[PDB]
């Protein structure tokens, strides 16, 4: 028995070994209790406001849209403490851990952003944090590893399997199955077994709530569409949640197309993968024909989770949300465009969302449309990546 | 076929527990894995638990993860695992053969088709490591439709609802993790319990049976002998034969 | 004749060649007009809010102060768009430039932060931006140079003199003397000739205004002291301005002590330099006994302006503000402390202010005091600097 | 002493303009700079404008910045510049000598003491490059107390208030930047105008005097000959002598 529905249509569930069920059931009951507790809500709101800097701005981009009938606003998650939206949910999850009497946090990380987010929340809230990161990722993400260690987190390199994100996830879950009485597993996206897709959405939903209020204040009506990149699904579901019932508002999720869908080198499982069961859930994933789990490829390492949150798969299935993809080259062009024309350096993750809005505008420049892009993070972290590409091909 | 039922009735007649080794199909290659399995049987294995190499074996420890990696280095696929299974059953008609699977490999080509393939090759049971009893309905239904026993883990902390589900839904044997639980499972008419996890010496096989389990499963200990002897396949087999013989002797009354 | 007083006591003035006076007088009249114009004030406020993300948070640091009678709040300029307080004033200065009908911006930069701030403001407001940067600085600040170029700014390496900040300042002023009819010089601190110390203060004063409101809301009284690092004086004067008339509020400015005052390798001219005339102003500076202008040294390149704003020199002279210094090692310790105990990575500049507050607390831990530190920027930019030091001495 | 007044009265008697070279004291070393200055005088310089090397010569272009750098490479200091000035005056008693200074060097050891030192060594004027007339009060007062002429730049766009300030406050000569201004300055009884900036050929010396200026100042052109001939000091002097002679001849009626 669960308190809440673990599925979104056919997708989701709790496909974990039997021994991990009590941890998931404990978490779910703690969450349900927390959600009804005005003191928990007040404490979470207080951290978001006075520590993380909520509400975040909603910035109009007239320099980009000039001469078209597009109006473009960026939801400025790049201005959140830590430089990406991940901070919102790690703070709620850390509060949940304290609610349950846990004194330790376990987290996984691929590109290091969730690792840093978990570490900063743990440092603030006095939790002992240990982070599993694939040894190959540890090597290609030294700035993020040193941030984690500065913040008092223990960073544990994982050598098992392919020494990347999947292996980190597995090691985190293994640890948790033996330590859940004193440790909380701080999963970094709106995916994995129930209750994590639900929890992470609820702890990100202020993105869309604020966006709604701000767009109503500034324009007097809802957006025609809100657009967000999709790696695992957290920033997109946070933007989308409050608009789901506003049936005239388009929900566009943007997966990484990498070098191009046709090349096979992409990270677009929702639209170009196949449903499997892994990561504790039933969802579209990147996998071989005989069912071995594969990798997602993107210029942006933050978009490389090889599946997708089950609520996204469900929202696509019923036609409520539409999913598209953007290539590396398109994302790079959006990155350069925002730097040059608005003085904002976007994360390469976020640049995928922006690239698709640019496409919406440029393809039909006399179409009246009011767009919000979720600018999920800032791109200081990506400047050497972008520099080296722009160098490699002349410039 | 009711190979587990036949086995336990014969063992009971002999006042004997089952000894059940776990190995990974195709570790360290197909031909040597076939020889290893035949050696485990010739040394007195009562049943087999066999893993199919999977990319992300979450519920397995380093020894077994390493075994999967060796099997992948040999190019082992599920299709080749099923050809192996057919040959093993053709050589050994009564020994119960159980698979340890991950959900993706069962679900991948269709759950029904998976269990049909198991039936066709003569597998007796399947434990899907990452399907908890609460979400097992389509797996256990498909298993039973194809005369395959669905196997469930019963954790040492299991509450009463979980014990009743396990007792009701499982067949063949109950996978008990390393005396209260054993009596409750018997009370609820569960399939006979086999104790597994960290069983590595004769003394622990005897202890499990004395506690009231029908037998014991051992994997890491066995696969260690594989890993240790990669360079010497012939000695590998001799050490496997010695260890299995000793472990099986500990189950005898 | 000027409209406003160019001096603070003896300090300040307009010590520039005759040919630059009309540019300064034009600027001053434009500023005075702007300050009386509610539409200009409304436009500036709108950018600060919806682009830059004002107001910034005021964060309590209970984990740091536990067991003492200090209450510590950080004014979170690190959460401002661009990651430091410099953004506030570049936006006002860019608006001023447009007010005057200027279509080009000239700026100087040493460590690159003001260069990036000028570039982002210019990109937003549609101005053609050219930035002078000493060739040695261009070499040691490649991340900031590439940010400037991404934002459409022209970066001009300066080889004259010592190829550092002074030389960049000189080249910027030379250019301006010939181009001021169409170009505005966007000076990067509360220093230089009148009207720049006044302008930069006024365009930073929302730091203290917000701090006052927020501290009154949270504690019901004013701070015992507000503490800010002083390189040129802009973030400190922005924090201080609104409290000057609240005579019970201490104003503590922290200059870099470098390797230590006694070593001569420091950047503390206010307290350890000698009044000279240079950079268009009369102020304490780093200079040889016979009057050649020297460099400031600090682990933090952002604190290396070898003089100080004249209002600071004046506030010190009358005893309204007190100035102290913090060494490299002290700043490093504060940097590590904030990372570990609050999950905030502070700029090494800002870490000087924090280090002095830590000193105030630790030296007298049973002294009742309510402190605000201006956390002028985030320290992502400093993580390799800090890593290499911590490595060099074991760790 | 009223060396500028004496000079202009004698030049006026001869229907002649002044030719006034600018060089940096101690460029490229002390001994060669002394020789260069003597060569400029022997070739017909009517007056001298001399720079004191300063760390940050804001108002100077690359040729003169480079000259300062050469002088610093020779270890030239203001104290050594003043010893040089004493020797130059001791050799040449009537030639007006003007300094181009930056404010820090004047203010450093005390403004009064600076102008006292100028008087003691026999300097006639000082132009403080980065002191605008509006803030010049302490400089020009100290100058005048020590019989030193304060020199001000009059920009080509100068408004009427600025022309009146310059005419009132300056002495010796008015520094006019490269016909309306010349007449206004004369109207306001200003010190006689010397035209400076980009004067590099005989034709521009004649043109300045014909416009009604009392003479012309040239620096870059002169210092270029220094820079160009660093390896050949003797040729340096010969080229300087040729250029100054030609430039001075252009000022003759
Ligand atoms: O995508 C995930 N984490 C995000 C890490 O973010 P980053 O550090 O930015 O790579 C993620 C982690 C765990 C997971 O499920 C389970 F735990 F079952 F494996 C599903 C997705
Ligand atoms: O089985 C476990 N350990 C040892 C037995 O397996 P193996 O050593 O491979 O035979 C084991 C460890 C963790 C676990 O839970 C989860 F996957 F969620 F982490 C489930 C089983
Ligand atoms: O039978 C297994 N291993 C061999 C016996 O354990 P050991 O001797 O410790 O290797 C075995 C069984 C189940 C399993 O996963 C899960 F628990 F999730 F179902 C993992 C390993
Ligand atoms: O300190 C200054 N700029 C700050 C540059 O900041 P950063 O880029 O962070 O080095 C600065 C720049 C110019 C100046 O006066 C004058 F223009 F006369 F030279 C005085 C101070
Ligand atoms: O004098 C100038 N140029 C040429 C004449 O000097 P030099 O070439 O050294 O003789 C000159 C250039 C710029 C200037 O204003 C300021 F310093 F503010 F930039 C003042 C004078
Ligand atoms: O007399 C000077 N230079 C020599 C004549 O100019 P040029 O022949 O072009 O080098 C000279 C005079 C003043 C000056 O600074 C300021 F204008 F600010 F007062 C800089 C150079
Ligand atoms: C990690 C990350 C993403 C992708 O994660 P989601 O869970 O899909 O939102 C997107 N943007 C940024 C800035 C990130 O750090
Ligand atoms: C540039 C800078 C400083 C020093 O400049 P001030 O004008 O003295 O405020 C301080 N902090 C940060 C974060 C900076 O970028
Ligand atoms: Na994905
Ligand atoms: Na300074």
């Amino acid at each position: 028995t669960t308190l809440l529905n673990p599925y979104f249509g056919e997708f989701g569930g709790m496909y974990v070994p039997q021994i991990l069920m009590p941890a998931l059931n404990q978490l779910e009951e703690a969450f349900v209790s927390a959600q009804k507790d005005p003191e928990f809500q007040a404490q979470f709101a207080d951290l978001l406001k006075n520590y993380a800097g909520r509400p975040t701005a909603l910035t109009k981009c007239q320099n980009i849209t000039a001469g078209t009938r597009t109006t473009l606003y960026l939801k400025r998650e790049d201005l959140l403490h830590g430089g990406a939206h991940k901070t919102n949910q790690v703070l709620g999850q850390a509060l949940l851990a304290k609610r349950m009497g846990k004194s330790e946090i376990i987290a996984e990380t691929g590109a290091g952003q969730h690792g840093v987010a978990s570490a900063l929340a743990s440092a603030l809230l006095g939790l002992k944090c240990r982070i599993y990161m694939g040894a190959k990722d540890v090597e290609r993400q030294s700035p993020n590893v040193f941030r984690m260690r500065l913040m008092g987190a223990e960073v544990i390199p994982v050598h098992s399997g392919s020494a990347t994100l999947k292996d980190a996830c597995n090691e985190a879950l293994r640890d948790w199955s033996g330590s859940y009485e004193t440790a909380h597993y701080m999963l970094g996206t709106a995916a994995g077994p129930h209750p994590y897709p639900t929890i992470v959405r609820e702890f990100q939903r202020m993105i869309g709530e604020e966006t709604k209020a701000q767009i109503l204040d500034k324009e007097g009506r809802l957006p025609d569409a809100v657009i967000a990149c999709v790696g695992g699904g957290s920033n997109a579901i946070g933007m989308f949640a409050d608009f789901i019932n506003d049936t005239s508002v388009g929900l566009i999720g943007v997966e990484p197309g990498g070098h191009g869908i046709e090349t096979g080198e992409h990270g677009a499982p929702l639209k170009h993968g196949r449903v499997g069961i892994y990561f504790g859930m039933k969802a579209p994933m990147m996998q071989t024909a005989d069912g071995q789990i594969e990798e997602s490829y993107s210029i942006s390492a933050g978009l490389d989770f090889p599946s997708v949150g089950p609520q996204h798969a469900y929202l696509n299935s019923i036609g409520r949300a539409d999913y598209v993809s953007i290539t590396d080259d398109e994302a790079l062009e959006a990155f350069k465009t925002l730097c040059r024309h608005e003085g904002i350096i976007p994360a390469l993750e976020s640049s995928h969302a922006l690239a698709h809005a640019l496409k919406m505008m440029r393809e039909q420049p006399e179409k009246e449309q009011l767009l919000v892009v979720n600018l999920s993070g800032r791109g200081d972290k990506d400047i050497f990546t972008v520099h080296d590409i722009l160098k490699a091909r002349g410039e | 076929m009711e190979r587990y039922e036949n086995l336990f009735a014969q063992l009971n007649d002999r006042r004997e527990g089952a000894f059940v080794p776990f190995v990974t199909l195709g570790d360290p290659g197909i031909e040597q894995s076939l020889k290893i399995i035949d050696t485990l049987i010739d040394a007195g294995a009562d049943a087999l638990e066999l893993g199919v190499p999977f990319s992300d074996p979450l519920a397995d420890g380093p020894t077994i993860q390493n075994a999967n990696l060796r099997a992948f280095a040999a190019g082992v696929t599920p299709a080749q695992c099923f050809e192996m299974l057919a040959l093993i059953r053709e050589k050994h008609p009564t020994i119960p053969i159980g698979l340890l699977m991950y959900a993706n490999l069962v679900f991948n080509n269709g759950i029904d088709a998976f269990y049909a393939r198991c039936e066709q090759v003569g597998v007796d049971s399947v434990l899907v490591a990452d399907v908890p009893v609460e979400e097992s309905a389509p797996f256990r239904q498909a298993a039973l439709r194809h005369n395959i026993a669905p196997i469930f883990i019963c954790p040492p902390n299991a509450d009463d609802d979980l014990l009743r589900q396990v007792a009701s839904y499982g067949r063949g044997y109950t996978y008990l993790l390393s005396h209260h639980l054993i009596e409750k499972l018997k009370e609820y008419h569960a399939a006979p319990a086999l104790q597994g996890f960290g069983i590595s010496s004769p003394e622990q096989v005897s202890a499990a049976v004395r506690a009231g389990a029908a037998g014991a499963i051992s994997g890491s200990a066995i696969v260690k002998i594989i890993e240790k002897n990669l360079a010497s396949p012939k000695q590998m087999l001799a050490e496997l034969r010695s260890f299995v013989s000793a472990m099986k002797a500990a189950s005898r009354a």
